[PDB]
């Protein structure tokens, strides 16, 4: 139940990399898969745009409760399709919209939005982003960050890469959820890991 | 152009700003995972 506001529920979230050996056999490997203390988002206003409905513009409008950051601890550890699922729950039935915002140094570099219609389900509603392609730029950005020799060098990089994933009611224009992403490569036994805060004003 | 900035980055990591997180008020289970 941690990222939800009182109008939709990230139940699932995932970054893979699933490979084709033959047409019978698949093998799948997660970069990050989701399935609360509070951070003051003035922390984290300078990682992000912050022009016209940049970051604090959207705080500011609100509502305040759907507003979370997640700390990443992506495993970076392993015919090819790179891609994105996510589950969402609402007691609404709702035009969704889905905006995610890969940002360099604050500045957006790359832009992916969806349309995501409701299906009924046990009396409330479900929506589903199955399977969207990784873009061209997280595919090299992977690429890239696999190749370093060092795994501090990795999270120097990282220190200025973010994600900002804004859902939207595409009708009343209300912001649903609103998760700022962070990360850095994990160096564990378990693999990939995280951890989600809750924005707060102050 | 954003893939040559990207080189830029990462043949500057290889070959050594802003406040950085870890100076931050964030959480310690920010930077410690579970
Ligand atoms: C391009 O279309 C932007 C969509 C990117 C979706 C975010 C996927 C999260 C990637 C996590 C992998 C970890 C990388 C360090």
């Amino acid at each position: 139940r941690s990222v939800a506001s009182s109008k939709l529920w990230m139940l699932e979230f995932s970054a893979f990399l699933e490979q084709q050996q033959d047409p019978d056999t698949y093998n799948k490997h997660l970069f990050v898969h989701i399935g609360l203390e509070a951070v003051d988002i003035r922390q984290i206003y300078d990682k992000f745009p912050e022009k016209k409905g940049g970051l604090k513009d959207l705080f500011e409008r609100g509502p305040s409760n759907a507003f979370f950051l997640v700390k990443f601890w992506a495993d970076l550890n392993t015919s090819s399709f790179y891609g994105v699922s996510s589950q969402y729950e609402s007691p609404e039935n709702m035009i969704i919209t889905c905006s995610t915002k890969v940002c360099s140094f604050g500045k957006q570099v790359v832009e992916k939005v969806e349309t995501e219609y409701a299906r009924y389900e046990n009396g409330h509603y479900s929506y589903r982003i199955h399977r969207s392609p990784l873009c061209e730029y997280m595919i090299n950005f992977i690429h890239k960050l696999k190749h370093l020799p060092e795994k501090y060098m990795m999270n120097s990089v990282l220190e200025n890469f973010t994600i900002l994933q804004v859902v939207t009611n595409r009708d009343t224009q209300e912001t649903l959820l609103c998760i700022a992403y962070v990360f850095e490569v994990s160096a564990s036994e378990h693999g990939a890991q995280h951890h989600i805060f809750r924005l707060v004003k102050e | 152009d954003s893939e040559t900035d990207l080189e830029a980055l990462f043949n500057a990591v290889m070959n050594p700003q802003t406040v950085p997180m870890r100076l931050r008020k964030l959480p310690d289970s920010f930077f410690k995972p579970p």
